[PDB]
């Protein structure tokens, strides 16, 4: 709209003020989070005064592959959407790949979910809207697919924005990522565990698998116990075997409306083609309803984190 | 009497003692008795293993000789030990070649056996060509060229291209071209021709001839794959 | 329709099967198991697509054929290879490939190198895939560093259970800030007991374990290695070496692992990252054991949450369904993946752009290291060892006493066997 | 001389394929590779008759029931398999019998009830339940373990005998 | 010079030839100088392989002799070949014993070397025991018994329960008990005692001998499992 265009243009304006990205141009302010393969810091770019997030991935790869990754990561300069985290520049130094993005002071939805215990359906509606619009922008404007949709990659700020990040834009970077340490849980759609990406359908499952996890405050595989649900250590290979050979998870009986439950069930179909696409979800009853609702996302976020109300 | 010596040769083969089998077969062929298939195959295996063990020993000795040249006169005795090994290598091949000159070649009433004996002569000449250097190498290889060229014709004219003896002859000739004359393109072309001819004429073999020919063809495929790269 | 892009396959003797049409999988591998159940092998068969019967290559990517019907037939062509068994007495250390026991006298396949006792002939593999005398004597051939001593220097890099720094402690050492920063009084005791064992290991191929330090959290102190790791020399610079040095590296790694297993220490982490070339000559294995500092505890239990590059984890380790998956045979599988990495110069599964996919398919017994990327001169005996190390069932994998011996057996026969083959002896066998 | 078309049906995971592979090759498969379709031939002497068995091993996953139904239509007799640790698979024997009646357009189809996985601890479908269900349909009940091979031949041979009775 | 002879012996050992190696080490011992630790292993390996080839030949020949089960001259000739190879083995063992009891055993400062040489003496007396059937058997059997008891006293006195030499002596002594004397109860007792005592000091395993220790341990376990059935 108008405010989104304003913010995008202001981000571009603040982006032109940044030239070459040198390692000496950053002063480390704080740590923001860490995963199994990278560490992110909030830092200040001295030459331009801006404050950004800097992800550092430490890969032991040959210099040619590293350079091709660096070159491929420059496509992120084209991604300009209110549902995609802003990108300032990527480079390599001191044996680590550094990716510079805009700072989301609200954090990722995993941290917000940990702070909140559970997330209300009404908030989840706007979250799903943003996720779907970001996936649409990635599928249409760039013909690339996220492939790593989960609460750890959905970011939010104090201005009520909800943006996607950590999507698969550099194929060589994914190829390097295939030599990673085993995680504790997977959001991979069942077809990807036996075949290859079935287009954006393979992303949508993850979103659903995320929403339920945010809907209940618990990793939904295996589904909660009979009395753990009323209270409202599986091996990773066992989780994958459950994902492939067991019925998908579902929302609780009566805690959530039927449109949200139908949305998540359509999002969690084990057959990707029978599973809904972006256009189906965009005009879903739950999506229409949550788009009609005037939910105060920024204030709810600030409240949950423990900061004073914004605006 | 003959059967007693053949039984002794078989018993020596089972006992892994090979020099006794070599002697017991040389004394059998010394008489000039009609040599059948198994009787000559025992001789072939005996004279193959006896020379093969010493050839492997010579290869190891030569490899150790060239491990480190920047050293004292420890290589001095190494080459003299190798010379002794050759002194115990060439003369047995000469005992085989003289034997082939005595009885085998004249007392042959079947072209297949003639091809077999000529291939053996060529194989032992190729065995001698490795250690022999200078003009002796040339003098040795000039005999093996004709030994194989007087056998390939008979193989092509009297026996099928799928015959295990013809396949063995082609394999040995390709190895001779590759290792001695160092013409890898001609060796590859010869091997490809033999293998394509074998494939073009297949599924006609006997029931017994379903292991050995396959073995030679699989070794041919291994060599072709090794020489392509 | 595609129904999980499947392919319908018609088989000999009116049989049939459905296989998943997954990108990146050959027809051969999609069908391997179905054929095996019927005593068939792709190499003894032909495959066709219906279009009406048109021949396709066994190495075709099956995902191109989703929705199609394939047919597999035989033509009774080359019978792979028949075992050329020669009776041989072994004057050197040899083991029967079936029974893993000492083999003083027995049979050897000239082509494929298989070795077995006279008494085990009923257990020999059928296809040559390229009252007895009791045996006798064979041939003969407080550790806590206090504060104020470890000069922690420059950060080197983070791992799967800790970050490594180059420290100064009576010379250059490698300090390791273990990720487990707050250990319980039981985990600390178990770690001290593990260090008790690790301090009593002294081998030329094993990195020296110089204790730890408790005051500044937990910090394993190992011998600092100069030069670079094997992973660095195999995937960063891609500086391939002659086969002799490669087999020597494999032999020294196997010797170090044999020393580790002689003292009943499961490495749990053997991989090209933890194999160093000390002065470009000596192989040194590091980061072994330390089972108690991995999989952070919640009490007196140490449920292994599993952590490490899955490329080297055995299928039994990937499953984690077993009570304890880090046994000697999982170490052997890790070594086998190291052998594959050394031999081909590429990491296993160089055609997959997902990590969870690899974990699922490997732990499921569907994905295996492809053995069609090897060099065109590796002796078949050597390659057979690598294929034995990567057996899905862990009970089939050999132990390191056998692997070291098998490596050394072909280490000496390397130069002689590199020349072209020759006319072999005929059958000369019978059972 | 005599060919018999045997169809193995029942819920996912009960051991249809492991039972079939034990019959065909005397080997237990410990992996769980779900079936879409698999057919086998095995020659065997049963009661003095050399028998050619066509074994049609079907999918337990209902997603592939269309393929299952094509196999069922050709079959002459049915092994209806449940697992002794899966009560739903036992209850759903009724579903499979109804499917057979539907596809065969007949209530008079040779059938044998098989309770598999009897080597497991903590069995939850008891012998009385299983025998009462078999009795309710007038069919034999055979306990099996594809792991130990107990009952495997008896299950398939009994079905062949039931087909002979029906012929 | 001794180093030239030792290098020649090692070179012949690397060449898989065990006739020049045995002669070279016999010439080394004939000098009458005390061997080092390294030089002794080469002698042991050479005079083990030389005898081992004849042992394999003898085993397979006796198997064929027990397989034929007929009435002809094949059995008589097989007996003649067996007595020939037996005479050859007797000559080898007698040469070894003559070279052992005159230059090494009487001059052995190190008790470890004394245990090694007494183990070798018992081994070769057992090698002679298994072939010679008759009245002479009781002499060599008792000689081997005396040698092994003498070695075992020193092993119990001044040896480690995890040393390769003590484990090898125990293994050879248990095999001697089981095969020659046919008293498996005491053989099992000895094997279990030795295996337990080797289990005692499992931590004390330096790099010098870990492979040999665990290999003899596994061989003892295999023999124990074979004999307890
Ligand atoms: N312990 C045990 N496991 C068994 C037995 N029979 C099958 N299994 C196991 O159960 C799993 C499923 O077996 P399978 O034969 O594939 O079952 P299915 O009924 O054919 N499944 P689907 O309907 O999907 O084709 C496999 O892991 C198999 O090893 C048995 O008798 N005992
Ligand atoms: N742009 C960002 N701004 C602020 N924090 C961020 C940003 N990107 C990532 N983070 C933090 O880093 C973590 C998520 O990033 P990653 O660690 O890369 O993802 P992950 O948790 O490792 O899961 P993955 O990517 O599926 S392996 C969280 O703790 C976030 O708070
Ligand atoms: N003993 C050592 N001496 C010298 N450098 C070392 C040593 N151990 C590790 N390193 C270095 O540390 C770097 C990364 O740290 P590590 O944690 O050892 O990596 P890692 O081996 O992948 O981790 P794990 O726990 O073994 S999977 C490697 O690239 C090595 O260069
Ligand atoms: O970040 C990644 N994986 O997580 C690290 C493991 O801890 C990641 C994974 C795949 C990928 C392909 N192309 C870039 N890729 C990534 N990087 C990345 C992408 C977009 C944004 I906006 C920010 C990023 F950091
Ligand atoms: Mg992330
Ligand atoms: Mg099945
Ligand atoms: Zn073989
Ligand atoms: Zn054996």
């Amino acid at each position: 709209d108008e405010q989104q265009r304003k913010r995008l243009e202001a981000f571009l304006t603040q982006k032109q003020k940044v030239g070459e990205l040198k390692d000496d141009d950053f002063e480390k302010i704080s740590e923001l989070g860490a995963g199994n393969g990278g560490v992110v810091f909030k830092v200040s770019h001295k030459p331009s005064g801006l404050v950004m997030a800097r992800k550092l991935i430490h890969l032991e790869i040959k210099p040619a592959i590293r350079n091709q990754i660096i070159r491929e990561l420059q496509v992120l300069h084209e991604c300009n959407s209110p549902y995609i985290v802003g990108f300032y520049g990527a480079f390599y130094s001191d044996g680590e790949i550094s990716i510079c993005m805009e700072h989301m002071d609200g954090g990722s939805l995993d941290q917000v979910l940990k702070k909140a215990g559970r997330i209300p359906e009404q908030i989840l509606g706007k979250v799903s809207i943003a996720v779907i619009k970001g996936l649409t922008y990635l599928r249409e404007k760039h013909k690339i697919m996220h492939r790593d949709v989960k609460p750890s990659n959905i970011l939010v700020n104090s201005r009520g924005e909800i943006k996607l990040c950590d999507f698969g834009v550099s194929g060589q970077l994914i190829d390097a990522m295939a030599n990673a340490f085993v995680g504790t849980r997977s959001y991979m759609s069942p077809e990807r565990l036996q075949g290859t990406h079935y287009s954006v359908q393979s992303d949508i499952w993850s979103m659903g698998l995320s929403l339920v996890e945010m809907a209940v405050g618990r990793y939904p595989i295996p589904p909660p116990d009979a009395k753990e649900l009323e209270l409202m250590p599986m091996a990773i290979f066992e989780l994958l075997d459950y994902i492939v050979n067991e019925p998908p998870p579902k929302l609780p009986s009566g805690v959530f409306s039927l449109e949200f439950q139908d949305f998540v069930n359509k999002c969690l179909i084990k057959n990707p083609a029978e599973r809904a696409d972006l256009k189906q979800l965009m005009v879903h009853a739950f999506i229409k309803r949550s788009d009609a609702e005037e939910v105060d996302f920024a204030g709810w976020l600030c409240s949950t984190i423990g900061l004073n109300q914004p605006s | 009497d003959k059967e007693e010596l053949v039984q002794r040769a078989k018993l020596a083969e089972q006992a892994e003692r090979y020099d006794d089998m070599a002697a017991a077969m040389k004394e059998v062929t010394e008489t000039g008795v009609e040599l059948s298939n198994e009787e000559r195959n025992l001789l072939s295996v005996a004279y193959k293993n006896v020379v093969g063990a010493r050839r492997s020993s010579w290869r190891v000795i030569s490899s150790i000789e060239q491990k480190t040249e920047g050293s004292e006169r420890k290589q001095q005795m190494a080459k003299e030990y190798r010379v002794k090994v050759e002194k115990e290598l060439r003369e047995i091949c000469y005992d085989v070649l003289g034997l082939l000159d005595k009885h085998l070649i004249p007392k042959a009433s079947n072209p297949e056996s003639k091809v077999f004996y000529l291939k053996m002569k060529g194989d032992y000449y190729r065995y001698l060509a490795e250690v022999a250097t200078g003009e002796t190498r040339n003098s040795v290889v000039e005999d093996s060229q004709k030994a194989y060229q007087d056998a390939f014709e008979i193989s092509k004219a009297k026996m099928q291209p799928t015959h295990p003896i013809r396949l063995g002859l082609a394999l040995n000739f390709s190895v001779f071209y590759y290792e001695i004359l160092n013409s890898p393109d001609k060796a590859c072309q010869l091997a490809k021709q033999a293998f394509d001819d074998a494939i073009a004429e297949l599924d006609t073999l006997n029931e017994d001839s379903y292991k050995d020919s396959t073995l030679i063809m699989q070794l041919l495929r291994d060599n072709l794959t090794l020489w392509t790269s | 329709s595609p129904q999980k892009p499947i392919v319908r396959v018609f088989l000999p003797n009116k049989q049939r099967t459905v296989v998943p049409a997954r990108c990146g999988v050959t027809v051969r591998d999609s069908l391997k198991k179905a054929l095996m159940m019927r005593g068939l092998i792709p190499e003894c068969c032909a495959v066709y697509r219906i279009q009406e019967k048109k021949p396709i290559g066994w190495d075709t990517d099956i995902s191109w054929l989703t929705g199609e019907e394939l047919h597999v037939e035989v033509l009774e062509n080359v019978p792979l290879t028949t075992h050329n068994f020669v009776r041989k007495t072994f004057f050197t250390l040899a083991f029967c490939d079936f029974c893993r026991k000492l083999l003083f006298q027995g049979f050897r396949c000239q082509t494929c190198g298989y070795k077995f006792h006279q008494r085990c002939s009923t257990e020999v593999p059928l296809m040559c895939v390229n009252r007895d005398r009791s045996s006798s004597a064979p041939n003969v051939h407080d550790w806590e560093i206090p504060d104020g001593q470890i000069t922690v220097g420059q950060r080197i890099g983070s791992g799967s259970f800790g970050t490594v720094y180059k420290g100064k402690w009576h010379g250059d050492v490698a300090v390791k800030m273990l990720n487990v920063t707050a250990p319980t009084p039981q985990q600390l005791q178990a770690f001290k007991n593990e260090v008790g064992v690790l301090r009593k290991t002294r081998h030329v191929n094993i990195l020296l374990f110089m204790g730890y330090s408790t005051k500044p959290q937990l910090a394993i102190v190992t011998q600092w290695c100069e030069g670079s790791s094997l992973y660095h020399h195999l995937h960063i610079i891609e500086t391939k070496f002659e086969m002799i040095k490669l087999i020597d590296i494999a032999r020294q790694t196997a010797q170090g692992m044999d020393y580790l297993h002689a003292k009943s220490i499961i490495h749990r982490d053997l991989k090209s990252n933890n194999i160093f070339l000390h002065e470009d000559l000596t192989v040194k294995i590091g980061d072994f054991g330390l089972a108690t500092v991995k999989s952070r505890w919640s009490g007196s239990h140490q449920f292994e949450q599993l952590s490490g590059s899955i490329l080297w984890m055995a299928p039994e380790v990937i499953r984690m369904q077993d009570k304890n998956p880090y046994s000697f045979q999982s170490d052997v599988y890790a070594f086998g993946i190291v052998l594959y990495e050394l031999m081909t110069g590429q990491l296993p599964y160089s055609n997959i752009n997902n990590r969870d996919q690899i974990i699922f398919m490997v732990g499921r017994g569907y994905l295996s290291p492809d053995l069609s990327k090897v060099r065109s001169n590796c002796p078949k005996a050597m390659k057979r060892l690598m294929a034995e190390c990567l057996k899905k069932k862990r009970d089939e994998r050999p132990l390191f006493p056998q692997i070291l011996a098998s490596i050394e057996l072909l280490a000496r026969s390397l130069p002689k066997i590199h020349r072209s083959a020759s006319e072999p002896s005929l059958n000369r066998a019978g059972f | 001389m005599t060919e018999y078309k045997l169809v193995v049906v029942g819920a996912g995971g009960v051991g249809k394929s492991a039972l079939t592979i034990q019959l065909i090759q005397n080997h237990f498969v410990d992996e769980y590779d779900p079936t879409i379709e698999d057919s086998y031939r095995k020659q065997v002497v049963i009661d003095g008759e050399t028998c050619l068995l066509d074994i049609l091993d079907t999918a337990g996953q209902e997603e592939y029931s269309a393929m299952r139904d094509q196999y069922m239509r050709t079959g002459e007799g049915f092994l209806c398999v449940f697992a002794i640790n899966n009560t739903k698979s036992f209850e759903d024997i009724h579903h499979y019998r109804e499917q057979i009646k539907r596809v065969k357009d007949s209530e008079d189809v040779p059938m044998v009830l098989v309770g598999n996985k009897c080597d497991l601890p903590s069995r939850t479908v008891d012998t009385k339940q299983a025998q009462d269900l078999a009795r309710s349909y007038g069919i034999p009940f055979i306990e099996t373990s594809a792991k130990t091979r107990q009952g495997v031949d008896d299950a398939f041979y009994t079905l062949v005998r039931e087909i002979r009775k029906h012929k």
